[PDB]
Formats: structure tokens, C-alpha cells, sequence
């Protein structure tokens, strides 16, 4: 429950929980796929897999380490985890490679057999993966030249013309001191950590900054990939959503969580108290869908993803959402605000405390890196149960009434109608 | 016997209906600027 958090030349980042049988140790920097260009696009992926090659891989599982990457927008991380008493030699094989293998690892064999790997890995994503490939593409259109379009993956010809030089002049533009975090989390203690990173000293590359851009920005669009091949048809469809760090951060993910998410095929979901249910279920207008919050640094997206089967009727799937999302500006009830905090409390709670120390790495990094420091899971609480109906109403007015939007979609979308159709209901006609 | 008043009516009809024709002109341009601007791209496939 405590988020300890001190800087000496580097910025170190714990959070303790003595009932946890692992440690999980890593280095988070605050650069991601936002940071590269439409050419090196795809350079922070490989560099977390090589990270997590056979070679350096293998050395950390003779020492009983494993190894773990995750590559996101506004930030990338390196994790090791390991029994609490191995708590120092995650840190021997962090400084290893970060600074000793800097150049073990980029072997003109290693590279090859890597790069061949993520080449497979990011085709069979494009080929098989249409929700999520349908979600990166919302993002491309949606903040279309511009940091966030850029998908975290890469893309397959900006992969395949990419060198080791191009990964070293990423990592010594980005993999510097004063954009990156050190972070601990598992069991261990913040002055146990602490003690051994400000025992090793050597600053490595310290004083340096990296390259600045220009501000993300959402615009109004739309991105059709039509399939006629594929069973059905999946689509994501949002308006420019909140900023991690904005007053309105909250009101957004509990006005998503009013929508929330649903299963055809799951008994119990469809019973939740949902009204857009009744309007979906009569003629089953969706296999599935998940409405979201995305935040990012500089913008984010609010809005939902479906798939669906009946593909004669997509307009009506379409139309009921969001004349649903219309009431959130002017009849959204007492009771739907509240069930709506007791599901988003639950929600939060499983993520911020899961039993796997590596998600918990990731949120608190990801979190220190924008704003200096975490929320409390308890002080979240505080804020969602503060929300009220005009809180909601005042928001959406903002954010979801007569707003532009940004569509995409793969599959049988013929019957997806134009942007204009679905732009005139982000409204209602009134006297 | 009407000349006088239908010509002072026409004045009035033809500057209402000039206005409402310019204006359609422009509503339409915008409600077709996204389909007019629209953009496609061919990948053939595998």
C-alpha cells in the first residue's frame, strides 16, 4: 500500500509486499513507439526482443532469473524477476546488459535470427490478430501524423530495412539517465534497493536528453479495411478521450464502465445492467464489444470495440450505441453512475493488485515516469466515489456531443454505413 | 390589373430563392467533403 519513490543520480521507484513470493526488478524508460518515426518504426520492439533472445535469456535462466519486455507508446520496459533473496543478482544482470553485453547482443548473428523472428511475428499479428489490428489502425488514423499513430509493433517494411545502427542510435538518444526509472517491485524493500544501485557507481552517458517532437493531436477520420473473407466484422470506433493526468481522468474510465463490456455467449453477461442490452440482444446485433478509456501522455481515446456476425444489420449496432452515449449528456440515472463506481472500483483493484509482481512493475513505472508519482489505489477510491451525475453530463457534453470521431474496421464492413451517417448521431435533434 | 404587385412579389421570391440556392450549394460541398477527399489504396493479395 506504500509507494515509496527517491532520486540520488537516478530515480528509484518501489512498492513492497512482503506476502509475495517473487521480486521483479527492471528499468523503465519514458520513450516509446510515440517516440520513433514512420521509417526506424518498429526499432523499440526488436530491441525488446533481443533483450529476451536465446543467448541473454539463457544466461539468466542458468542464474534462475526470467526475463520479461513490454513495449507501449509513451513509455518501454526491461524486467527481471527472481526469489526475494536473488534481489542483487537481477541487478548484476540488468547492469550486464544495459552497459557490458551493449554490444554482445547486437551481433551481427543474433540480430539476423532475431529480426527474422519479430518479421514472423509482426505478419502473423496483421493476419490473424483483426481486433487488435483493428484497435492499432484506430490509433493510426486517429492521430494520423503524429506521435500516437505509430504502432507499438512496427510496421513490416520499416522492420525489414532496419539495421543494428538504427537500434544503437535509439538506444543512445533514449536509453538515457534522465529518461528512465528504476523499478522494484515484489517484496523487497525501497532502502534495500536503493542501497545496492547507489553502491555501484559510473553514470553512464549522464546530462544527455533526448530528441523533442511535436504535440499529438485527434482528428476526425476513418480507415476502412474491407475483407469480404473473414467470418465477421470487427470495428472500433472513439472520440479524443483524456490525457493520463486530467482533472476528467476518472469521469472518463466510469463513463466506459456504464457501457462496459459484453459476451453473447456468456449467460451472466447478458444480464448486467446495461440498457443498450435490451436494444442489442432482440435481434443479436454483436457477438461481442468493450467500451474504453485510453490515456496516454499527451491525448487518449474514449469510445468501443465490437465484433459481429450479423452483418445485414451493423447500422443498427452502430445507432444504438450511440444513441446510448447520447443519454450520457442528457438522462444519464443516479443508479447507472452508481453501479458504474462499484465496477470500475473492482476493475481497478484487480489490476492494481493482481498476484504477478511483473503488471505491477509495468503500472507503477508507466505511472512515476508522467507525474512524478502513483496514485494510491485508495486515493483513486476517493475520487471515483466523488463523481456525480453532473459530473458525468458535463463531460460528455465536452467530449461525446456533436464531436467528431475516428472509425476503424476489417471484415464484412459493407454494411458499415458512411462517416457522415455515423457522425449525425453523436447528437439528437431537439426543439 | 396585377402588374405592379407581381412584379414587387417576383423581387421578394427571386432574392428568397437565390439565397436558399447558393446556400444548398454550399451545404451540399460539405456534406459531401468527406466522400469527395475520400482516398483508397490497393495491396493485391498474397
Amino acid at each position: 500500500a506504500e509507494v515509496t519513490q527517491l532520486s540520488n543520480g537516478i530515480v528509484v521507484a518501489t512498492e513492497h509486499n512482503p506476502s509475495a513470493h517473487t521480486a521483479s526488478v527492471g528499468v523503465v524508460f519514458g520513450s516509446g513507439a510515440a517516440n520513433e518515426n514512420p521509417y526506424n518504426n518498429g526499432v523499440s520492439n526488436l530491441w525488446k526482443n533481443i533483450f529476451l533472445s536465446k543467448e541473454n535469456s539463457a544466461v539468466a535462466a542458468k542464474e534462475g532469473l526470467a526475463l520479461s519486455s513490454n513495449i507501449s507508446r509513451d513509455f518501454q520496459s526491461y524486467i527481471v524477476s527472481s526469489l526475494p533473496g536473488s534481489t542483487d543478482k537481477s541487478l548484476d544482470f540488468l547492469n550486464q546488459s544495459f552497459i557490458q553485453q551493449k554490444a554482445n547482443l547486437l551481433s551481427s548473428s543474433n540480430f539476423e535470427a532475431t529480426k527474422k523472428s519479430v518479421l514472423k511475428q509482426v505478419q502473423d499479428f496483421e493476419d490473424n490478430d483483426h481486433p487488435n489490428r483493428v484497435l492499432e489502425h484506430l490509433h493510426s488514423t486517429a492521430f494520423q501524423n503524429t506521435p500516437l499513430s505509430l504502432p507499438t509493433r512496427g510496421t513490416l517494411e520499416s522492420l525489414e530495412n532496419l539495421v543494428v545502427a538504427d537500434l544503437e542510435s535509439f538506444a543512445n538518444n533514449h536509453f538515457l539517465n534522465s529518461n528512465a526509472v528504476v523499478v522494484g517491485t515484489g517484496n523487497i524493500k525501497h532502502e534495500d534497493l536503493v542501497n545496492s544501485i547507489e553502491s555501484k557507481n559510473l553514470s553512464l552517458q549522464t546530462g544527455t536528453k533526448p530528441v523533442l517532437k511535436k504535440k499529438a493531436a485527434f482528428l476526425g477520420s476513418e480507415v476502412r479495411l474491407r475483407d469480404d473473407t473473414l467470418p465477421k466484422a470487427w470495428i472500433s470506433l472513439a472520440v479524443e478521450g483524456e490525457p493520463v493526468n486530467s482533472p476528467n481522468y476518472f469521469v472518463a474510465k466510469l463513463a466506459a464502465q456504464i457501457f462496459g463490456s459484453y459476451n453473447a455467449f456468456e449467460p451472466a453477461s447478458r444480464l448486467q445492467g446495461i440498457k443498450l442490452l435490451d436494444n442489442i440482444q432482440e435481434y443479436q446485433l454483436c457477438d461481442n464489444f468493450n467500451h474504453f478509456s485510453l490515456s496516454y501522455k499527451d491525448s487518449g481515446l474514449w469510445g468501443f470495440s465490437t465484433a459481429t456476425r450479423n452483418v445485414t444489420m451493423i447500422d443498427d449496432l452502430i445507432h444504438f450505441t450511440l444513441k446510448q452515449w447520447n443519454r450520457l449528456t442528457i438522462s444519464v440515472t443516479d443508479t447507472e453512475v452508481e453501479r458504474a463506481k462499484s465496477l470500475l472500483k473492482l476493475q481497478l483493484g484487480q489490476l492494481y493488485e493482481s498476484g504477478n509482481p511483473v503488471n505491477d512493475a509495468n503500472l507503477l513505472g508507466a505511472e512515476v515516469l508522467i507525474k512524478g508519482s502513483k496514485l494510491s489505489l485508495g486515493e483513486a477510491f476517493k475520487k471515483i466515489d466523488a463523481i456525480t451525475v453532473k459530473d458525468v453530463k458535463a463531460w460528455a457534453g465536452k467530449r461525446l456531443w456533436d464531436q467528431d470521431i475516428a472509425i476503424a474496421g476489417t471484415g464484412q464492413i459493407e454494411g458499415l454505413l458512411d462517416y457522415m451517417r455515423i457522425r449525425s448521431d453523436m447528437s439528437m435533434m431537439r426543439w | 390589373p396585377e402588374h405592379d404587385e407581381r412584379k414587387r412579389l417576383g423581387l421578394k421570391t427571386v432574392i428568397i430563392l437565390s439565397s436558399l440556392y447558393l446556400l444548398s450549394i454550399w451545404v451540399k460541398k460539405f456534406k459531401w467533403a468527406g466522400i469527395k477527399t475520400r482516398k483508397f489504396v490497393f495491396n493485391p493479395p498474397k
